């Protein structure tokens, strides 16, 4: 079925991908991801651009004329990392945009 | 003010269960865009140059047309 | 019902006036009337804003339009009538009148002071509301002297598609004052009544 | 191609750079002075001895453009907003040219320079707004250095 | 197939009725963006860490997530000359009406 | 610096017009394929803790899983 | 031909 | 549920509530003093005099937890970073008891209250990451008030 | 090659011994040894880090190990070798020596002013490398006299799962000597050091 | 069942 604009489950889990070579906390995290239609009329928390506005209207009026506006990240948090840097020293660093906070039409 | 979003609002939650693949979609989905379309008329002098609204009214009117909703009906 | 007149065609005479002729096809060859017929001529232009048509009725098959303005596009149509039968408007037809010497003076002449620059005056003025036809040319007539004969004052020609001029060198905190006369094809118009500027001092710092 | 846009309204003036100024230019003062168009206006104080001016005239020059059109005036006043030029024409040129024409506010369509000019009547004075590619606005002479659309009010206007 | 790209996008307010009131630009390029956002996103299509990491997951298995989308990255304004509420001629910059860039989020 | 950029973009520049509908598809995409395993190796240090890049590093050696491509051969 |  | 980062290294202190610090703190001071764990650390001068202090000790106490684990001790220090604790034991209760363990970093999972503790070598000088659930890591007694982790270091130390 | 020990046994005699027992299936019933071959026995712990295997020869089927940490896990294996032929290391075997009393004292013994309570003391401290087992408890002695005998001394027992502890109602300005001491199931280990800490004073505003 |  097809669902609209929604923030879903993503578990990243940076052991499974090998970077605990370099990654010292944390090993894993959600990251979420966006996912689903951005259909006429964009509910006021997708908070489209103008653009997106205009385009959904335009899409929905003629879907050849456009394609639809697109389920994305529209806020997003960081998170913390510790890792070996390239000095080799332990370096604590907020990693931005890691943490899908909204989704949106755009 | 305008309060195009109420009327958006409305509309998204009360058809936020149509499933274009069961059996009734046009019809409960014109009841709800006839609603909308009188709700963004009652706020249209507040709205002016506010594009959510006249993409509102426009996207509202091209999809009564599309779907042969009456103007008038519940 | 009644045939309309057809072939309604508008002759130039001169800046006013216009003569106006149609044919009747329910008529016979040469346009004999042989009855009570009478035809009626409507007119106007679209200029100023919401103008009625002025009408007349002519006892043959031409009338001559005068007191138009010139310069001017208007718009003829013709109708007959039979005292009980009538016709409709025929088909209308257009005629321009000639163009006549500008007959009243440039307005709302304003005379300011450039910006940084005290010994400069811009002049800014309107056209005449009587320009009857294409302005050509202004000229600007300024003085120090209110009461000096006109071939006195300094001359500014001026393009006519221009409604603003430039005068350099003037002399600071001295009255000036200025003239301007609209021209085209047919000659000039009248001078607007002269407009007094006092140019500025300096303010020491 | 981009466009600019300059608004006199009740004066208050929107230049083609998108600075908003509260101007007195009492009397006849030029918007627009370029190669191909002349935008002149007359303004008056609301009352007497009010800083606070509203127009009253708006005449607008389309410059003989040749091959398009021929030189066409448009002039409306408080209470005179005509559908026509100054020569009762409702387009420039011949009856085939449309490259300059007039529709009823009233609007002037000059697509041979990519220009528009809105006007109207809001109470006892008159609106206006235009619409003109960026190269045709900036396209004038040294000595027309006098545009409000250009470079708004002289300061001791504002 | 095409990857990401900024695709042309022509609104023309008249042909929507807008112009009862928009007085100017009654048409404008506002593009879209379009395309598919594939592993290895270049430099300028601008993703955000989330995005990366999103695209390499969705690399490899494209059952654990989505791909991302090729979105509007970069907007700009237009002005629009226009009668407001109160019938008041206003110039106003509508922002975020114009794609400029687009990219993978 | 670290100069991740510059391998994807080669990477990019070189496969972007490749379909898989065409015959030597498979063979020129592990060939670039390898030159960018190559070029991200080369520029490890710099970028480490370069999402970017740690994911280009995985993401190359996942693909070349995919698509079969030696590790060793030519680019 | 005429327009901009 | 939420989880909580503490972090000291080269001395360089982030809190619970991540606020980052530099604290002197010089001899031994608890890190977490809390209902299920104690963290202790020795805190050296770089150089004689010096107020930049480094971590030559760390001692991690996993109190006794009733059906998951005994009571387990770690200690590190400069030069001898063991994979077991202070019995020689690498997991804590029984053999099949597996809620408390040690991995060689090395690292500490007392899954049984949801706690990571990564310990390692940097130089001459230790380092220490921790990460425990919000509400175990706020879990403590009104005279437990000492807590580098929860409440940073006394102005004094700063 | 030769078929390696089997039914490894450690049996706990105290805090430093273990007696090690295995059974060799390439022997004959009763386990008696009627050829030339020998075992090795091997054991270590985990603490402290990167310790060797410690080695011993046995002339039969037990070997009694001795010196080892107390409330220590050892592993244990054992080989056989006959001249030439030699075996692998059997399946290992583990046990864990009994507690000794602490035989070092509480370490790095910190006394600092607790912020905005002058009067109180925060004592922080570090286990004794030889706990020798679970350490139940601790013991703070405290004095304002340096010379006063360990009797007169005031006693704080503290619990032995933390390192922190907190003394009030202490006079400002005053010279301060901390000892403290661990206990675990088998009883008192030594006293450290008396560390010195003076208490703060005013500092009128 | 011990776990958090
Ligand atoms: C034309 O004749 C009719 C009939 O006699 C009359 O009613 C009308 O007023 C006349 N028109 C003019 C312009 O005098
Ligand atoms: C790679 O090898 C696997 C296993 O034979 C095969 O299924 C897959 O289709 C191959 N892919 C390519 C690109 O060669
Ligand atoms: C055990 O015996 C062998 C052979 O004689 C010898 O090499 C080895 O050093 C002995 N091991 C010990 C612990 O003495």
């Amino acid at each position: 079925l097809k669902a609209r604009c929604s923030r879903k489950a993503l578990h990243v889990n940076f052991k499974d991908m090998g970077w605990d070579d370099w990654i010292i906390a944390p090993l894993e995290y959600e990251a979420f991801h966006c996912e689903g239609l951005c259909e006429f009329p964009l509910r006021s928390h997708l908070e489209p651009t103008n653009h997106a506005v205009i385009q959904t209207l335009m899409n929905s009026m003629d879907p050849e004329s456009t394609p639809p506006t697109c389920c994305v990240p529209t806020r997003l948090s960081p998170i913390s990392i510790l890792f070996i840097d390239s000095a080799n020293n332990v370096v604590y660093k907020q990693y931005e945009d890691m943490v899908v906070e909204s989704c949106g039409c755009r | 003010q305008c309060r195009i979003q109420k009327c958006t609002t409305d509309f998204v939650s009360l058809t936020s269960h149509l499933n274009s693949a069961v059996d009734g979609f046009d019809s409960e989905f014109c009841k709800a865009l006839r609603a909308y379309a009188g709700c963004t008329q009652r706020t249209s002098k507040a709205c002016r140059g506010n594009l959510v609204y006249h993409s509102a009214v426009l996207g509202i009117s091209d999809l009564m047309s599309q779907r042969n909703c009456s103007k008038d009906g519940p | 019902p009644m045939m309309p007149p057809v072939g309604v065609q508008a002759s130039i005479l001169s800046h006013d006036t216009i003569r106006i002729t149609w044919a009747d096809n329910s008529l016979p060859k040469h346009q004999k009337i042989t009855d009570s017929r009478y035809y009626t001529v409507r007119w106007k232009t679209n200029i100023p804003a919401n103008t009625k048509y002025k009408n007349a009725n002519a006892t043959t098959l031409s009338y001559l339009v005068t007191g138009l303005k010139p310069n001017t596009l208007y718009e003829f149509s013709v109708m007959v009538t039979k005292g009980r039968r009538s016709s409709t408007w025929s088909m209308t037809a257009h005629g321009a009148t000639f163009e006549l010497v500008p007959t009243s003076p440039p307005k709302d002449v304003t005379v300011v002071s450039k910006e940084g620059k005290p010994r400069t005056i811009i002049v800014n003025w309107q056209p005449p509301s009587e320009a009857n036809g294409k302005i050509t040319g202004y000229i600007i007539y300024y003085s120090t002297d209110v009461n000096a004969e006109i071939h006195d004052w300094v001359i500014e020609p001026v393009v006519g598609n221009r409604l603003t001029h430039q005068i350099q060198e003037l002399t600071l905190d001295t009255p000036y004052y200025f003239k301007i006369q609209a021209r085209n094809s047919k000659g000039m118009g009248p001078m607007s009544e002269a407009v007094q500027f006092r140019t500025p001092k300096a303010l020491g710092s």
